[PDB]
């Protein structure tokens, strides 16, 4: 129940829920990449163009952009997105990566994305359309 | 508004940009509805504009309540006064019609101020009949009002 243990248990036992359900005999493979979420935006700040990034090497060129290599279907983002600038700059650089390798980037928003700071008060929101039209 | 693409090359460069579309606007021979023009005196006067400038309004079942309201059928006439003992009395009225229920005597008498006090008289008498026969102590003080004649007439003017 520690913030170092549980966040590194859910990120790893949740992978086992993705390995146990998917039938690998029926033509399925899954690649596992160790990044951290703060490293990844720096890696898009690393290259001057998204077509020379380090994540572009593992999504496009080591997979899809490769003779005979198996191409990438989707990118599981094991992240907790905020609506801040270091998380809208990442998704701007993941939508452009997803439009090059033809693979949608699936991840999740956090409690703080909706502005509630504790998650079980989500049905108490009586107008969620006006929340998204905030500056 | 730019699709993310790759550098072009001897390999093939698939990109997704949706296309403008081809409609080829389809023929539709709509038919002529049997339009009739109901002509005739529909208000209570003669309008001063000549005929070539006034308009025709289209009425169906859904907008008949709006055509009647915007016509402003204002019927002002002098009718006979039968509210008193006078036979040779007359009493003009003022009518404003906005719905089909305004022809009914609930809304005609509501627009006559001499009849607004008579429905209010009846509404005051229907209000009496409920608590009248339930409490038998009302007739006990009718005889007290039969006894106290001075204080009763001072309160009737109020």
């Amino acid at each position: 129940h520690n913030s170092q243990f549980q966040a590194m248990e859910s990120a790893w036992r949740g992978l086992k829920l993705f390995v146990d359900r998917t039938d690998f005999r029926e033509n399925n493979k899954v690649e596992i990449l160790h990044v951290t979420k703060d490293e990844l935006l720096e890696d898009f700040e690393f290259a001057p163009e998204t077509a020379q990034s380090g994540l572009y090497k593992h999504v496009y060129s080591a997979g899809y952009g490769q003779f005979g290599g198996e191409p990438v279907g989707a990118i599981i983002g094991n992240y907790a997105f905020t609506p801040s600038t270091p998380d809208m700059k990442l998704l701007q650089y993941m939508g452009a990566l997803g439009a090059m390798a033809h693979a949608p980037f699936i991840s999740s928003v956090g409690p703080e994305f909706f502005g509630i700071d504790s998650f079980e008060e989500l049905p108490n929101i009586k107008d969620l359309k006006s929340t998204f039209e905030s500056p | 508004s730019k699709e993310g693409s790759v550098a072009p090359k001897e390999r093939i460069n698939i990109k997704y940009i949706p296309a403008t579309g081809d409609a080829q606007a389809e023929v539709a021979e709509v038919e002529l509805p049997l339009k009739t023009l109901v002509v005739g005196d529909f208000k209570g006067h003669a309008e001063q504009t000549p005929l070539e400038e006034r308009a025709t309004v289209t009425v169906d079942k859904n907008n008949f309540e709006a055509v009647m309201r915007e016509s402003e059928l204002k019927i002002t006439a002098t009718v006979k006064n039968k509210l008193t003992d006078d036979e040779n009395a007359e009493l003009p009225v003022e009518l404003n019609f906005k719905s089909l229920a305004d022809f009914a005597p609930d809304a005609v008498a509501s627009q006559v101020p001499e009849l607004k006090k008579l429905i209010e008289l009846r509404e005051a008498l229907v209000a009496l009949k409920g608590p009248l026969g339930n409490i038998p102590a009302f007739r006990e003080r009718l005889q007290s009002l039969l006894n106290s004649e001075e204080s009763r007439e001072k309160l009737l003017a109020e």
